[PDB]
């Protein structure tokens, strides 16, 4: 007894349509009442799911006009009109036609707006962290978009490799950029080798690389 | 055979 | 008001036991089902389990070879998961949920209307370890304009997750809490950062409450401008 869900990730514009497909195995309306035994979750990151429609097409207190459910047999949708940045999330379908409930694997809400470029931050380490004998040394690139964005590090303007880890943010709610942070990590000796420290970033809302350093 | 777990599915399922 | 809150995960061994928990406020808890969820990666929202508002009847997902044991206490609204066995399909996200629906002679038809905040659990022989907590210090070097960057790294920790929050709470607009990275060494580490007025680096106070509840570890560390 299975929920398909389709497409498993989608990019929509903000202030346009999403469509998110459900399908089951088998027929999910029954008789005495002749409605599809269906709902819709959204899962924000860091959040535990919440509830949007049940029987398929009503639609739960407290939850916009834009969410609208859909369909009959086996065959479902969820549409999100107008998006708006905190739509930004994984919709789930789940039926309760018999009582083992299953969910769909999920889809993926990806939003699109204007570009924006990151703001460059660097972090040198800290006096504490030095006493312990590695030393990391950390960029932060704020609020960008779009996500695809390039990171070089440069001790004493030589380019490093293979000694730094990145991690970027899930979208955020409000003006739907990411963040993104690089963490280079040394030695303590090797720290104290070298006095420029750079962090160079590229990014398609920057005319040409952004470069911050400092000196140890 | 006939209740309901809380309130909402079973305010809803009728029509 | 209304609400589910969680405690008890971490890591755990294979083959070796947990127990999950859940207070319930803010309703008629003796009017709901109560359910059991996880969310596994590759296979992402699992039912695991119901109890009956209490006539104790109980059922289970099958895929749980009778390996799961959920009960409850109505008068401390309380409802508990049991975890036998483990294997390394049970690492996961854990959440209770309110349990609303419908039942007739054929079964019981529902929906998950209230979600408690979830737990994680991670089976593993690996051995926990608390973090250490370091500043990012807003210098010079942050700066843009005119607004300043600060943070705290939370580095080589295990097992996921640690939560980070700002003055207790009350600093939440322009925080990043980075998705941890895997070190080298199996440890965990990550970030958290925020962006406040530069101008005001002298009156404000920014302190980090980094959680690593799988430890019992809290540390709250001063993030200074230096120096
Ligand atoms: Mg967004």
């Amino acid at each position: 007894f299975l929920l398909t869900q389709s497409p498993d990730s989608l990019a929509v514009t903000l202030g346009e349509t999403a469509t998110i497909t459900c399908r089951s195995s088998r027929n999910i309306l029954h008789s005495l009442n002749n409605k599809n035994y269906l709902a819709w979750y959204q899962q924000r990151p860091g959040q535990a799911p919440k509830l949007l429609v049940i029987w398929a097409s009503m639609r739960v207190s407290g939850v916009a006009d834009r969410f609208s459910g859909s369909g009959s047999g086996t065959d479902f949708a969820l549409t999100i009109s107008s998006l708006q940045p905190e739509d930004a999330a994984v919709y789930y379908c789940q039926h309760y036609y018999t009582t083992h409930r299953t969910f769909g694997q999920g889809t993926r809400v990806e939003i699109r707006r204007t570009v924006a470029a990151p703001s460059v931050f660097i972090f040198p380490p800290s006096d504490e962290q030095l006493k312990s004998g590695t030393a990391s040394v950390v960029c932060l690139l704020n609020n960008f978009y779009p996500r695809e964005a390039k990171v070089q590090w440069k001790v004493d303007n030589a380019l490093q490799s293979g000694n730094s880890q990145e991690s970027v943010t899930e979208q955020d709610s409000k003006d739907s950029t990411y963040s993104l942070s690089s963490t280079l990590t040394l030695s303590k000796a090797d720290y104290e080798k070298h006095k420029v420290y750079a962090c160079e970033v590229t990014h398609q809302g920057l005319s040409s690389p952004v470069t911050k350093s400092f000196n140890r | 055979i006939w209740g309901c777990s809380g309130k909402l599915i079973c305010t809803t399922a009728v029509p | 008001q209304v609400q589910l809150v969680q405690s008890g995960g971490g890591v755990v061994k294979p083959g070796a036991s947990s127990r999950l928990s859940c207070a319930a406020s803010g309703f008629t808890f003796t009017d709901y089902y109560m359910s059991w969820i996880r969310q596994a990666p590759g296979k992402g929202l699992e039912w695991v389990a119901y109890i009956t508002k209490d006539g104790s009847e109980k059922k289970y997902a099958d895929s749980l070879q009778h390996r799961f044991a959920v009960s409850r206490d109505n008068a401390n609204n309380l409802v508990f998961l049991q975890l036998n066995t483990v294997e390394d399909d049970d690492t996961g996200v854990y959440y209770c949920a309110r349990d609303d629906g419908y039942y007739d002679r054929s079964g019981y038809y529902g929906v998950f209307d209230l979600w408690g905040q979830g737990i994680r659990v991670t089976v593993s022989s690996a051995s926990t370890k608390g973090p250490s907590v370091f500043p990012l210090a807003p210098s010079s070097k942050s700066t843009s304009g005119g607004t300043a960057a600060l943070g705290c790294l939370v580095k080589d920790y295990f097992p996921e997750p640690v939560t980070v929050s700002w003055n207790s709470g009350a600093l939440t607009s322009g925080v990043h809490t980075f998705p941890a990275v895997l070190q080298s060494s199996g440890l965990y580490s990550l970030s958290s950062v925020v962006t406040v007025p530069s101008s005001s680096l002298g009156t404000q106070t920014y302190i980090c409450n980094v959680n690593h509840k799988p430890s019992n570890t809290k540390v709250d560390k001063r993030v200074e401008p230096k120096s």
